[PDB]
């Protein structure tokens, strides 16, 4: 710390020191949102204008003055219990579910099953959308729902089908600590970027009352 | 000799919260320097201010009863110069902790300043500097008896001294509590509202989580202020030392259990 | 004609299982039973290197045993100066997901990649004072998960598309690529003479692979469960290997079979990175449990724990002389031992 | 079809089957030979006195 080249490096040791608590700060108020659920039930166009910029895709719409960064880990192809780790650090997990199909429903059901009981993603709550309901409502009439659930044997009607149906979903949490924000998105005629500002706010509400003891 | 009794009772509850405060104090010391990450967190920084300054309260408080009614006359001036500058403590930190909750539960994002600890440290150590330096300016320290319906000395101290008017006793202590309390109210009613709209648009209503931990903050934050109303407005006479030893006691434990709780996995 | 092919390689494996079999006469605990042990064996944390953000996946030593990189998911790219703690560079990373990074021979470049299915090449001795992506190698559908440079010209990586590949980092295009795995591949490691190089995958299984011509030489099989750090023994005559079982195993290239293995009651953890010391004596192991077991390779008695993290220790590399060891963590602070 | 990575599977294995191996006896003693041979170069083996040790 004494001669002139010792000098030198503590100065860039001091410019770089001050680069990356200055980038520590800008990158810590942006919202990471890891973005699951079975293909075609609309994830590409969970929010409406989305300005995306194969590995994991990035999209960082903007909503009241906060950033926020959706990835779409499908495309992978790979071990997903290997890299899965690599978004520990979210505060959220969007999920969308295509409601106006059928072959895909117990695909959505269990690896909503394999996410909401992984040992990293223990505590981390979850929004589920539930895309494409006015489908679902014109389709139930013709097939009644059945063919996709055997053991319901409830009421045939929009509104009772697709309260067992985000029932069966919820029942999987199994996990305390660790709620389930859904939602039934028309996928049509809708503006959802509220419904994740509001989950997201009661998500890091939960998560600092709870860093100040209360249980 | 109702002195003895008032003397001993006082210093043993205010012994045993000083050992629970030092505790905590100990603990701390241990967690910051055995871990790492934990220089960085600002709550239990506030957390231990606070447990200090009872601390350092609470030997003042000790320092008062047992040398009492001894000494030069602006010596204990000094003296109760500095008991009051540890109780203005206290309470601009429990203040500047209501202050915190609001930061963390009802302006959620974005809640970075630079120097954060540094100007919380500055106001809860320097406006009760200012509040002392004022009322010292008017020379309204000194003897303060207390008589318990009888005029006899029932136990004395010097407190704000007698002079016939006590606007600096009441806007300077009583005052200060309530608009300690004040504060601490309209955060807590910010953050029971908020809650309480978030409850609805999340369309979560009755199973949200938060509905819960909320009525549990209140329900403990409202208790620690009466205690203290109590503990303020009510004369320390005879057969309400007890209480006071009590209510010390269990503010001290509770400070000791939840700070090692909440910070030993 | 397919039944008969399969039967005729069962008949095959079996010849080989047997002759590995016919092959072993002692044990190597039995010949090793008469030397005597390491003392306890203390290390203390000399540095303690911090400015990393979020959780650090991969370190490397610099062959200068002076200076060493490291990756984070904060996307910062650090190449620090262990002797006095001076942040030498921070390389911003155009992909926050990265899981490995690799320092040349020579010192001049840094090579990183992860989720985003690209190596990427950082010139280092560049005219003026920046650090330029000199080329993006893409060649890969899947993740990749180790890279190690044989010359500045020349770097094999591994991927999670079941296949390494060996890059001319002046072209941009593979020279060669190694299949032959059924799982992906975790992790490789280069022979001391950077002819040869293992590799262990999520099959269980390691296989000795040649540079120069392309096609797999050995393979060996003791693992039940992934396998996530593997490393050359200094005289590239063995290997120890680290899988999820909480065991680690040390293969041989003239035995062909495994030696020793490395296990524990109280371990049931996976093992993250695994290094050999100077002189092979010393058998590091990073687990899970934030801990990291100093075994003895000759003994199978865990002499020592460097226990001094708070969250799983990922990365884990002894210097390239012997004198220390940086073993980085997901709480984000590295730290030398000695 | 499979047949194809059958033929290879095969030709891979074969290929890997005729190599010369020695005894594990001859083994363990290389890797002893090599490990005493060494071993007074290893600075984490061996400690060395503070006037040495970089990281002092
Ligand atoms: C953020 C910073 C700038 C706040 C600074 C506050 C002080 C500079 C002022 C604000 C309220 C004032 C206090 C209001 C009234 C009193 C009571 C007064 O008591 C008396 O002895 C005079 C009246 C009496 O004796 O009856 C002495 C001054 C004092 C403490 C004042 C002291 C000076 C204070 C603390
Ligand atoms: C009565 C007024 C005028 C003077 C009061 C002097 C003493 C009692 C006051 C003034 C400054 C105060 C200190 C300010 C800073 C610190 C450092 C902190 O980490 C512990 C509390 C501590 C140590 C305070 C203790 C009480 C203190 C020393
Ligand atoms: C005696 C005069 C100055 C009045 C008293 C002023 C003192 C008590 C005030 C003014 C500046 C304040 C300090 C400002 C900065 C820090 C550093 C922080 O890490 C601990 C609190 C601490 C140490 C504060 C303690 C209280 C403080 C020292
Ligand atoms: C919790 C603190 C607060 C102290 C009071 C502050 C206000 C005061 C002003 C007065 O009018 C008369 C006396 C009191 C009410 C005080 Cl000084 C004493 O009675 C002792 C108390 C409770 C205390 O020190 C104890 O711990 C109990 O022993
Ligand atoms: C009578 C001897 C001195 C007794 C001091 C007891 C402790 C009083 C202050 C407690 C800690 C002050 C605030 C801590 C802030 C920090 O940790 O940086
Ligand atoms: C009246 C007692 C409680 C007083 C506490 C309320 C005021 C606290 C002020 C602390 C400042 C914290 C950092 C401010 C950052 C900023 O807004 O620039
Ligand atoms: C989170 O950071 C910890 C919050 C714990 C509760 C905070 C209490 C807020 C209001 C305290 C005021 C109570 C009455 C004050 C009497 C002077």
């Amino acid at each position: 710390t004494l001669s002139a080249e010792e000098r030198a490096a503590l100065e860039r040791s001091k410019a770089i020191e001050k680069n990356l608590k200055e980038d520590g700060i800008s990158a810590a108020k942006d919202v990471k949102l890891l973005l699951l659920g079975a293909d075609n039930s609309g994830k590409s166009t969970i929010v409406k204008q989305m300005k995306i910029i194969t590995g994991i895709v990035e999209t960082h719409f903007t909503f009241k003055n906060l950033h926020f960064r959706l990835f779409d880990v499908g495309g992978q192809r790979s071990e997903r219990k290997k890299w899965i780790h690599c978004f520990e650090d979210v505060t959220a997990i969007i999920f969308c579910v295509d409601l106006s199909d059928y072959n895909r429903m117990h695909e959505s059901l269990m690896l909503f099953d394999s996410i909401c009981n992984n040992k990293f993603f223990i505590d981390t709550s979850i929004i589920l959308f539930l895309n494409k309901k006015d489908l679902f409502g014109e389709k139930i009439k013709k097939s009644p729902l059945t063919i996709c659930f055997p053991e319901y044997t409830g009421p045939n009607t929009y509104e009772d089908a697709a309260a067992y149906i985000q029932a069966q979903f919820e029942s999987k949490n199994r996990s305390p600590n660790k709620e389930i924000y859904c939602h039934m998105t028309c996928a049509t005629d809708t503006n959802n970027a509220q419904v994740i500002f509001d989950a997201v706010t009661d998500i890091i509400i939960a998560n600092n009352l709870r860093g100040c003891g209360l249980y | 000799s109702t002195v003895h009794i008032l003397t001993r009772i006082s210093q043993a509850g205010c012994g045993v919260s000083m050992i629970f405060l030092a505790f905590t104090i100990i603990l701390y010391a241990f967690l910051r320097l055995s871990r790492e990450r934990f220089k960085s967190e600002d709550a239990p920084k506030i957390h231990v201010a606070l447990g200090g300054s009872l601390f350092l309260l609470n030997l003042a408080f000790l320092v008062n009863v047992g040398s009492g009614s001894k000494g030069s006359d602006a010596a204990c001036w000094a003296r109760g110069a500095v008991f009051h500058y540890f109780l203005l403590c206290a309470f601009t930190w429990m203040g500047l902790e209501a202050f915190h909750l609001y930061l963390l539960a009802v302006r959620v994002f974005n809640t970075y300043f630079g120097h954060y600890f540094l100007k919380l440290s500055l106001v809860g150590w320097g406006l009760p500097a200012l509040m002392v330096i004022g009322t010292g300016s008017a020379n309204s320290y000194g003897l303060y008896t207390i008589r318990d319906r009888e005029n006899r000395t029932s136990l004395e101290l010097c407190w704000f001294r007698e002079g016939t008017t006590m606007y600096a006793l009441y806007i300077t202590v009583h005052g200060y509590f309530l608009i300690t309390f004040l504060f601490g109210m309209v955060v807590l009613a910010l953050v029971v509202w908020k809650i309480f709209t978030l409850s609805r648009a999340t369309a979560v209503k009755e199973r949200g989580k938060n509905r819960k931990k909320v009525l549990t903050l209140l329900g403990l934050s409202s208790l620690v202020g009466v205690t203290w109303g109590l503990a303020i407005f009510t004369p320390l006479g005879l057969s309400t030392v007890y209480i006071f030893a009590l209510f010390n006691s269990l503010q001290g434990v509770f400070i000791c259990c939840w700070f090692t709780i909440l910070y030993l996995p | 004609e397919l039944d008969q092919l399969r039967q005729e390689a069962e008949q095959l494996k079996n010849q080989i299982r047997d002759a590995r079999k016919a092959c072993a006469d002692a044990t190597l605990s039995q010949i090793t039973n008469n030397i005597d042990p390491v003392g306890r064996i203390q290390m203390r944390t000399r540095r303690t290197l911090r400015g990393h953000l979020a959780k650090i996946y991969a370190m490397h030593w610099g062959t200068d045993s002076r200076l060493l990189v490291s990756a984070s998911q904060d996307g910062k790219l650090i190449i620090w100066d262990s002797y006095t703690t001076n942040k030498v560079h921070a390389i911003p990373l155009r992909s926050s997901w990265v899981m490995t990074c690799a320092y040349a021979p020579s010192g001049n470049y840094v090579a990183c990649g992860g989720l985003d299915n690209i190596c990427s090449i950082y010139n280092l001795k560049t005219r003026e004072g920046n650090v330029r992506v000199s080329r993006e190698l893409a060649g890969h559908t899947g993740y990749l998960s180790c890279c190690r440079f044989l010359d500045d010209n020349q770097i094999v990586t591994s991927s999670g598309d079941t296949t390494c590949a060996l890059w001319d980092i002046e072209t941009g295009q593979q020279t060669t690529t190694f299949t032959g795995h059924t799982g992906d591949v975790m992790s490789l490691s280069l022979a001391p003479d950077t002819r040869l190089f293992v590799s262990g995958a999520c099959d269980a299984s390691a296989k000795l692979w040649d540079v120069r011509e392309g096609m797999c030489r050995q393979t060996f099989t003791g693992h039940e469960s992934d396998i996530n750090a593997i490393c050359f023994f200094p005289n590239g005559n063995a290997f120890a290997t680290g899988s999820d079982d909480a065991t680690c195993r040390l293969f041989d290239l003239r035995a062909d079979q495994e030696l020793m293995t490395y296990s524990h009651d109280n371990i049931i953890c996976g093992i993250t990175s695994v290094s050999f010391s100077k002189s092979g004596r010393l058998l590091l192991a990073g687990y899970d449990d934030f801990n990291c077991n100093v075994w003895d390779a000759l003994k199978a008695d865990r002499a020592g724990v460097l226990a001094g993290h708070d969250n799983r220790v990922s990365c884990l590399g002894v210097t390239d002389d012997g004198m220390a060891v940086a073993t980085g963590s997901w709480d984000s602070f590295l730290k030398i031992w000695n | 079809a499979s047949i194809a990575q059958a033929r290879k599977l095969v030709e891979q294995l074969k290929m890997e089957a005729n190599i010369d191996r020695i005894k594990v006896s001859k083994a363990a003693a290389d890797l002893m030979a090599y490990c005493e041979a060494h071993a007074k170069e290893d600075p984490l083996l061996t400690p060395v006195p503070a006037s040495e040790n970089p990281f002092r």
